[PDB]
RNA sequence: AGACGGACCAGAGCGAAAGCAUUUGCCAAGAAUGUUUUCAUUAAUCAAGAACGAAAGUCGGAGGUUCGAAGACGAUCAGAUACCGUCGUAGUUCCGACCAUAAACGAUGCCGACUGGCGAUGCGGCGGCGUUAUUCCCAUGACCCGCCGGGCAGCUUCCGGGAAACCAAAGUCUUUGGGUUCCGGGGGGAGUAUGGUUGCAAAGCUGAAACUUAAAGGAAUUGACGGAAGGGCACCACCAGGA
RNA sequence: UCAAAGUUUGAGCUC
């Protein structure tokens, strides 16, 4: 993966993970 | 060199440039020994003694020699003050 | 490495500049990077004219001509073979030969 | 066996009349013929070999090994020299490597430490010398306290006779040519080195050319 | 394609170099000589020998060659440097000087002589090489 | 040669050195050759003070006459300009010469068949004998050179300004050299001028060499 | 700005003396440097300056000679006590025999070796050897 | 109707930096220069704090010519949800509100000194035969030959340094200290987590650990490869053809 | 005045 994808995907991942703490709050 | 006794203990004292006084190396392969031919001042034939200048190397490796040598020799009136 | 000193350009005391497109593809282009080329060129180039001087009426009228000022991009320059590769020590050699061709 | 020179300086030498290599020294000439110095010092000489190195550059064959011989020789008083030689096989790689040592063999100067009584036994200033990267700075140690130093800088400077030095290093020691490089311009500037002693003016002696110029002019031509 | 080998070229470079006159332009006659001066064990090599041998005794018979210091040139050097013509060229009835050169030789001691000059000024400025 | 109005120079000569343009330099100046310039010309030439050049040349007698064997002096020149002054030179001076293409590291290389080792060089052009200054660096030689206010001053101990670029005043100043050689040695007598004649010394162009065999035929 | 004028023509003359130059000149002049010269003109290291004197700070010239490996300076002026005063010299000299460390002391300028006869502490300036 | 002001356009200028080019007018400023102008230490660098800060993105209006994320379809292709094409949305334009991120590169912090040349150039200033317009002289303009200050760059060398590539600075270093900020200490894990703060949102800023692992990289040498170029050869290559 | 060209036993290379 590159740069690119490691930058972008992390951003798709930090979505879900406030997503997923918001259900639990 | 000598201790209090006295004694000289180095086995070769080197030669010293004479424009620069720097001390000239046992590999400095750039030196030099100009010897200036003494003249006879009426008659303009040898003498018998000569007029030792010696040179670094680095000098003239710079460039500056014979501009250097000129005034040695102007300094000891062989070139003219007049010029 | 520093491959050039100047980075294949002409950017030493400004900052920026207006880009260009290409003419082969669009390629956007540095102004100052891009080559540059001012071609004048007769409409009818040396084979064309002695033909077409048979086409003309007067005997020896002159032809207008066709001021072009050329920029291509670079990959399209070593394919349409322009310019060619040098060595390493041969590139600082700047100047432009003389005018034999 | 027989020398049968050719240089200017080898006949003089070979007329046996120049009486040490010092008096070369002192006019800073090439020392190109071997002879002379087996004809002056051949018996106290003592030779080290230092490391065999097998460096190989690649081919389409594999590539072709040749070794690269590091060469310390030296008597332990002022005088020491430094050959190396990379060849395919060593008789001939250490053979010509020992000339070449031979060739540029240079004295150490030494002097006195604190209290002037007594000879001169270690280095005189902080000397320093580098090559490359390594740099190695010498020191004055006091009479007894031996050669506080690698292997290596200890076994060469005992060959050049200096009892008493502290040393420090720095950088890749592991390049060997350049470590032995470097303390091999620390020593050769220790004769360069100005000291007040020199503030003496040179006399100028003749130089042998001029003393024997009829002599290789008769004897060859 | 009959190329000379090193073998034959300095063959006959050594052999034109050292026996010039000996030497000829004709294969068959110089062959000849080649064979009975120089020992040649194959006859191939006798005559290539030969036929270098002969065509370059046609380029020096035809002028001099570059690369080589004939004796025979050697004595014409000494021949045309002892050629000296009547008068020298320095010896001149009138030098022609600038006021420059006047001016310093009249500070100088050197202020009268009788042969000079002081041509006038090069007027028009234009020594520069054009830029571009 | 200081103070001494025996060696200097004379009126004839003075015409000699003018006829050649000695005091013409080239345009281009270098800030080491300062000290030999007068002054400039309009159309931008310097002009060269000729008493000095006198000078150096004087300096130059002493030297050679200090060099006791003469055999060891070496006069090189690779260009044809001063190719007949270095063959004159060592003719009258019992010198050993260098006639063009100087094999590159025939002072170093002792194998090769070439090694001379003497113990003075003249050189009549820096710029095209960079070659004998490198192996001047490994080998302890002084050197005297004909240098112009161009000329660079590397490794060159006694330069001499003239007009180098001219051939007169280049075969003149050789002939004035070999001159003072022989009179500050019991040789010559001065009252009689030398019969040797300057354009003996000079260099002929091919042309006026056809000029020659056709006028002689 | 300019602080210490000392520290420039100090460097200035060791890179003439690297050269082999003949004479320099220094453009600020001070006391304590003028000082500090004729400390060392007096034990012969150096031949004879002139100052040139313009209603301001004045200017100097050194005629050099060729004896002067380096001149050095120590900023900031360390206070030394007579302990430091032999762990300094070790470490801050070519060796035990020569070379010098100049200090400026109330009771003036000298040398670190007058100032163990005189038994006396004081500010490190410089030093040269 | 709205973009854009070609060519003139330079290894040229100015700006704190991004950057800044259709005509004319108004407003104020400033580097640099000449100066025997006034004051007489009023200065340099800086956590905290602050102004500005290309493009995309966002919110409102205004405007909506071109191009053109997204999207659709048409083509090649084993597949192409791409490279090619026809359309075509947000955006691209202006005003007003946010934002503070780029290889924001000279990848080179600011002041101060010293040590080699060489020619060219831009500005202000000075001096100096003569040409050439004002025409009818002066004093100006265009050339011309120089000197001075600092300025964008260039070339140059055994200055010396530097692992080398290279630098009159990346110099004045074991002969180590002119002044002062920021910041790095094996690779990964990770600019993640947790916490704090800002923002409408996008995201920015500060910023850990566990665990794993003996190597990761730089410059330069010789090969090998090249759907990169230049040279040269061969009917087990081609070309011309034949079984 | 540019559509494309992918792989290769696990069964042993080397100072
Ligand atoms: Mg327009
Ligand atoms: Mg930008
Ligand atoms: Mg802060
Ligand atoms: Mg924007
Ligand atoms: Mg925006
Ligand atoms: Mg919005
Ligand atoms: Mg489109
Ligand atoms: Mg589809
Ligand atoms: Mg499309
Ligand atoms: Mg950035
Ligand atoms: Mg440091
Ligand atoms: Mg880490
Ligand atoms: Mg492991
Ligand atoms: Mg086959
Ligand atoms: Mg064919
Ligand atoms: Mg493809
Ligand atoms: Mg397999
Ligand atoms: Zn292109």
């Amino acid at each position: 993966m590159r740069a690119k994808w490691r930058k972008k995907r992390m951003r798709r991942l930090k979505r879900k993970r406030r997503k997923m703490r918001q259900r639990s709050k | 060199m000598q201790n209090d006794a006295g004694e000289f203990v180095d086995l070769y004292v080197p030669r010293k440039c004479s424009a620069s006084n720097r001390i000239i190396g046992a590999k400095d392969h750039a030196s030099i020994q100009m010897n200036v031919a003494e003249v006879d001042k009426v008659t303009g034939r040898f003498n018998g003694q000569f007029k030792t200048y010696a040179i670094c190397g680095a000098i003239r490796r710079m460039g500056e020699s014979d501009d250097s040598i000129l005034r040695l020799a102007k300094a000891d009136g062989i070139v003219s003050k007049n010029f | 490495t520093k491959k050039r000193r100047n980075n294949g350009r002409a950017k030493k005391g400004r900052g920026h500049v207006q880009p260009i497109r290409c003419t082969n593809c669009a390629r956007c282009v540095p102004k100052d990077k891009a080559i540059k080329k001012f071609v004048i060129r007769n409409i009818v180039e040396a084979a064309a004219v002695r033909d077409i001087s048979e086409a003309s009426v007067f005997d020896a009228y002159v032809l207008p001509k066709l001021y072009v000022k050329l920029h291509y991009c670079v990959s399209c320059a070593i394919h349409s073979k322009v310019v060619r590769n040098r060595s390493r020590e041969a590139r600082k050699d700047r100047t432009p030969p003389p005018r034999f061709r | 066996k027989e020398w049968l020179p050719v240089t200017k300086l080898g006949r003089l030498v070979k007329d046996m009349k120049i009486k040490s290599l010092e008096e070369i020294y002192l006019f800073s000439l090439p020392i190109k013929e071997s002879e002379i110095i087996d004809f002056f010092l051949g018996a106290s000489l003592k030779d080290e070999v230092l490391k065999i190195m097998p460096v190989q550059k690649q081919t389409r064959a594999g590539q072709r090994t040749r070794f690269k011989a590091f060469v310390a020789i030296g008597d332990y008083n002022g005088h020491v020299g430094l050959g190396v030689k990379c060849s395919k096989e060593v008789a001939t790689a250490i053979r010509g490597a020992i000339i070449l040592a031979k060739l540029s063999i240079v004295p150490v100067r030494r002097g006195y430490w604190g209290n002037k009584i007594g000879k001169p036994h270690t280095v005189p200033c902080k000397v320093t010398g580098r090559c490359g990267s390594v740099l190695v700075r010498l020191i004055p140690a006091p009479r007894g306290t031996g050669i506080v130093s690698a292997p290596v800088p200890k076994k060469l400077l005992m060959m050049a006779g200096i009892d008493d030095c502290y040393t420090s290093a720095r950088g890749c020691t592991a390049t060997l040519g350049n470590f032995a490089k470097a303390t091999f311009d620390a020593i050769s500037k220790t004769y360069s080195y100005l000291t007040p002693d020199l503030w003496k003016e040179t006399v100028f002696t003749k130089s042998p050319y001029q003393e024997f110029t009829d002599h290789l002019v008769k004897t060859h031509t | 394609g009959r190329v000379r080998t090193k073998t034959v070229k300095k063959a006959a470079r050594v052999i034109i170099e050292k026996y010039y006159t000996r030497l000829g332009n004709d294969f068959h006659t110089n062959k000849r000589v080649c064979e009975e001066i120089a020992i040649i064990p194959s006859k191939k090599l006798r005559n290539k020998i030969a036929g270098y041998v002969t065509h370059l005794m046609k380029r020096i018979q035809r002028g001099p060659v570059r690369g080589i210091s004939i004796k025979l040139q050697e004595e014409e050097r000494e021949r045309r440097d002892n050629y000296v013509p009547e008068v020298s060229a320095l010896d001149q009835e009138i030098i022609e000087v600038d006021p420059d050169t006047k001016e310093m030789l009249k500070l100088l001691d050197f202020g009268s002589l009788s042969n000079l000059q002081v041509t006038q000024p090069t007027v028009g400025m234009n020594f520069k090489t054009p830029r571009g | 040669s200081g103070a001494l109005d025996v060696l200097q120079m004379k009126e004839e000569d003075v015409l000699k050195f003018l006829a050649a343009g000695t005091h013409l330099g080239g345009t281009n100046l270098d800030f080491q050759m300062e000290q030999y310039i007068y002054k400039r010309k309009s159309d931008g030439i310097y002009i060269i003070n000729l008493k000095r050049t006198w000078e150096k040349l004087l300096l130059a007698a002493r030297a050679i006459v200090a060099i006791e064997n003469p055999a060891d002096v070496s006069v090189i020149s690779s260009r044809n300009t001063g190719q007949r002054a270095v063959l004159k030179f060592a003719a009258a001076t019992g010198a050993t010469p260098i006639a063009g293409r100087f094999t590159p590291g025939t002072f170093t290389n002792q194998i090769q068949t070439a090694f001379r080792e003497p113990r003075l060089l003249v050189v009549t052009d820096p710029r095209a004998d960079h070659q004998p200054l490198t192996e001047a660096s490994y080998v302890n030689l002084p050197t005297i050179a004909l240098c112009n206010t161009d000329s660079p001053l590397r490794y060159v101990d006694i330069a001499i300004p003239c007009n180098n670029k001219g051939a007169h005043s280049v075969g003149l100043m050789w002939w004035m050299l070999a001159r003072e050689v022989l009179r500050m040695r019991g040789t010559i007598s001065r009252e009689h001028p030398w019969e040797v004649m300057p354009d003996l010394y000079f260099y002929r162009d091919p042309e006026e060499i056809e000029k020659e065999e056709q006028a002689a035929a | 700005v300019r602080m210490n004028v000392l520290a420039d023509a100090l460097k200035s003359i060791n890179n003439a003396e690297k050269r082999g130059k003949r004479q320099v000149l220094i453009r600020p002049c001070s006391k304590v440097i003028v000082r500090f010269l004729t400390v060392m003109m007096k034990h012969g290291y150096i031949g004879e300056f002139e100052i040139i004197d313009d209603h301001r700070a004045g200017k100097i010239v050194v005629n050099l000679t060729g004896r002067l490996n380096k001149c050095g300076v120590i900023s900031p002026r360390f206070d030394v006590q007579l302990k430091d005063l032999e762990k300094w010299q070790n470490n801050l000299l070519p060796s035990r025999q020569f070379g010098f460390i100049v200090l400026t002391t109330s009771a003036g300028i000298m040398d670190h070796e007058e100032a163990r006869r005189k038994h006396t502490g004081g500010k490190i300036l410089g030093f040269f050897f």
